């Protein structure tokens, strides 16, 4: 099978500026009639695929002028003139000239924004929780930027592992930030034995990591 | 153009069987094929197989050729797509999308311009509970926040004094936890002067186990 | 048209009772395909007779080379007179079809 290949994977871009996103093919993708059926989609958040671009250089119906492709043998490249906000979202490459047909793993393109700093929340397990046997311990990271976030638990100074999930919203439409929500799982009894639940926080914004704690009890 | 429109979200165990439907409108159908497609974090999107209407001809990928069938009615303009032994991994968002039949009439040199808007699958031997809410509080801005814990499948709806409050709502995405089953946390911004003041309460939908919570903070 | 069928003999003639076999050749360049036989009936509109792969009186036999194949009607009558036609689907890659020039069967009356 022919795999497509994708360069970068996660590509920050300011507003306004250029964009450019590589696709390698492992085989040569020209059709037995001679076309090369390369084609690129972008899917927004939240939406379906649409077609960009057809045939390795061709722009399709309604599609800015901005966005343009090019290529030769294996090598495909899709450039954006000037990013604007509606550009968000995973780009695809696709190639429709040897069975099976196959995309690319995809590229995701975000707005790349001034720094910012995240607040920091923690929250207790709750009484109605406590008494169904698990305790949750939440952290809370609101409104930050860049994606690349450090959160590590500790109990007691304990630094745990294992024991947390983690999920991130998407890039927020209207401020370009994240927010990110820790949650350290344990058992009741795990819970009652120890005092002190702390999350330390390590970000680019923050000239210092960030803990925020409270007693069991109190 | 046109318009796809495809069958709503489906749940079912290992090793069971799906079917999902694809209606088009506002084009010929004959005049083109339909494909479909799916798409998965550990997959990507990737291509499933193609049905051309008239002939009832069929081209499947290799990966599932032997448990997909792809079926069509050019009488309701409704293609099919049945996934046979399901395994957890088929997890997946299942999506059609047309393509032009290149004639001596026409020539298309493209392939997906028209997409359905996606059917949701979910393969888990996890039965239907309802979430358990919980109170997400502290102990000039504070945070509150739910936490919505254990259960299946997605989606569960989350809103904040009955869509009154909106300004400052972070729901995050669910994560699959070992249980097989779900739990999400969605958490608000408040000024602390109005915690005293103001009612925080969580609106927690979960229409497949027909559960509706109230819970305030 | 692009790598079209081909659909042989133009104008093929026989005596009511016998067989009339055509000769449809396809070269595919990558075999999720379809080849169907077709009779133009009354002002262009296709009826279908077989199709590979898979009235019996029409039959569709692939040669051992993977471009001929034999279109034949069983014991021809009077009323099989009438323009054919093969036309291929390719489904993938690239979804297109392809018809081949018509070509014309004639049967005349035993004697
Ligand atoms: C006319 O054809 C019939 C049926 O033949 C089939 O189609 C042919 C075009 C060819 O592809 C054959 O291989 C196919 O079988 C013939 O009927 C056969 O008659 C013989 C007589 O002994 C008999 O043994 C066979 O079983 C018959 N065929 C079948 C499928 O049962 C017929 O002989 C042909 N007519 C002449 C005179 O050529
Ligand atoms: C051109 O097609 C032939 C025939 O393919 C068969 O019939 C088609 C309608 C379709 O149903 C295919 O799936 C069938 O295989 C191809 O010949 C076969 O090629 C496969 C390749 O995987 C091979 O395993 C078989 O042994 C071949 N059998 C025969 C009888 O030829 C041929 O490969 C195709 N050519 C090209 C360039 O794609
Ligand atoms: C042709 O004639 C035959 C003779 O019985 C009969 O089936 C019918 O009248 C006609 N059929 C077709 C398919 O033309």
């Amino acid at each position: 099978d022919v795999v497509m290949t994708q360069s970068p994977l996660s590509l920050p871009v300011t507003l306004g500026q250029p964009a450019s996103i590589s696709c390698r093919s492992s085989q040569s993708i020209v059709h037995s009639n001679g076309n090369t059926y390369l084609e690129w989609y972008l899917q927004k958040p939240g939406q379906s695929p649409q077609l960009l671009i057809y045939k390795v250089s061709n722009r399709f119906s309604g599609v800015p002028d901005r966005f343009s492709g090019s290529g030769s043998g294996t090598d495909f490249t899709l450039k954006i003139s000037r990013v604007e906000a509606e550009d968000v979202g995973v780009y695809y490459c696709f190639q429709g000239s040897h069975v099976p047909l196959t995309f690319g793993q995809g590229t995701k393109l975000e707005i790349k924004r001034t720094v910012a700093a995240p607040s920091v929340f923690i929250f207790p397990p709750s009484d109605e929780q406590l008494k169904s046997g698990t305790a949750s311990v939440v952290c809370l990271l609101n409104n930050f930027y860049p994606r690349e976030a450090k959160v590590q638990w500790k109990v007691d100074n304990a630094l745990q592992s294992g024991n947390s999930q983690e999920s991130v919203t998407e890039q927020d439409s209207k401020d370009s930030t994240y927010s990110l929500s820790s949650t350290l799982t344990l058992s009741k009894a795990d819970y009652e034995k120890h005092k002190v639940y702390a999350c330390e926080v390590t970000h680019q914004g923050l000239s210092s990591p960030v803990t925020k704690s409270f007693n069991r009890g109190e | 153009q046109g318009q796809l429109v495809q069958s709503g979200a489906e749940v079912k165990k290992p090793g069971a069987s799906v079917k999902v439907s694809c209606k088009a409108s506002g084009y010929t159908f004959t005049d083109y094929e339909m494909h479909w497609v799916r798409q998965a974090p550990i997959h990507g999107l990737e291509w499933i197989g193609v049905i051309e209407s008239e002939t009832g001809g069929t081209a499947y990928n290799q990966k599932f050729k032997g448990r997909v069938t792809i079926t069509a009615d050019k009488s309701t303009s409704t293609a099919y797509m049945e996934l046979s032994s399901l395994r957890s991994e088929d997890t997946a968002v299942y999506y059609c999308a047309r393509e032009g039949i290149t004639t001596v009439a026409t020539t298309y040199y493209w392939y997906f311009d028209v997409w359905g808007q996606g059917t949701t699958v979910t393969v888990s031997s996890a039965s239907t509970k309802g979430p358990s809410v919980f109170p997400l509080a502290p102990c000039s801005t504070a945070a509150l926040g739910c936490l919505v814990k254990d259960y299946f499948p997605e989606p569960v709806t989350v809103s904040w004094n009955s869509g009154a409050l909106t300004s400052g709502v972070h729901t995050f995405p669910a994560v699959l936890q070992s249980s097989g089953l779900y739990s999400l946390s969605s958490v608000v911004t408040v000024p602390s002067s109005s915690l005293g003041t103001k009612t925080y309460t969580c609106n927690v939908d979960h229409k497949p186990s027909n559960t509706k919570v109230d819970k305030r903070v | 048209p692009w790598n079209p069928p081909t659909f042989s003999p133009a104008l093929l003639v026989v005596t009511e009772g016998d067989n009339a076999t055509f000769t449809c050749s396809f070269s595919n360049t990558s075999e999720s395909f379809v080849l169907n036989w077709y009779r133009m009936s009354p002002s262009n509109q296709t009826d279908k007779l077989a199709a590979f792969p898979e009235d019996c009186r029409f039959r569709v036999t692939q040669l051992p080379n993977g471009r001929d194949f034999h279109m034949s009607v069983v014991r021809a009558r009077r009323n099989d007179s009438g323009t054919y036609l093969c036309g291929a689907i390719s489904l993938a890659p690239k979804a297109q079809i392809k018809e081949s020039l018509r070509a014309e069967l004639r049967v005349t009356e035993r004697r």
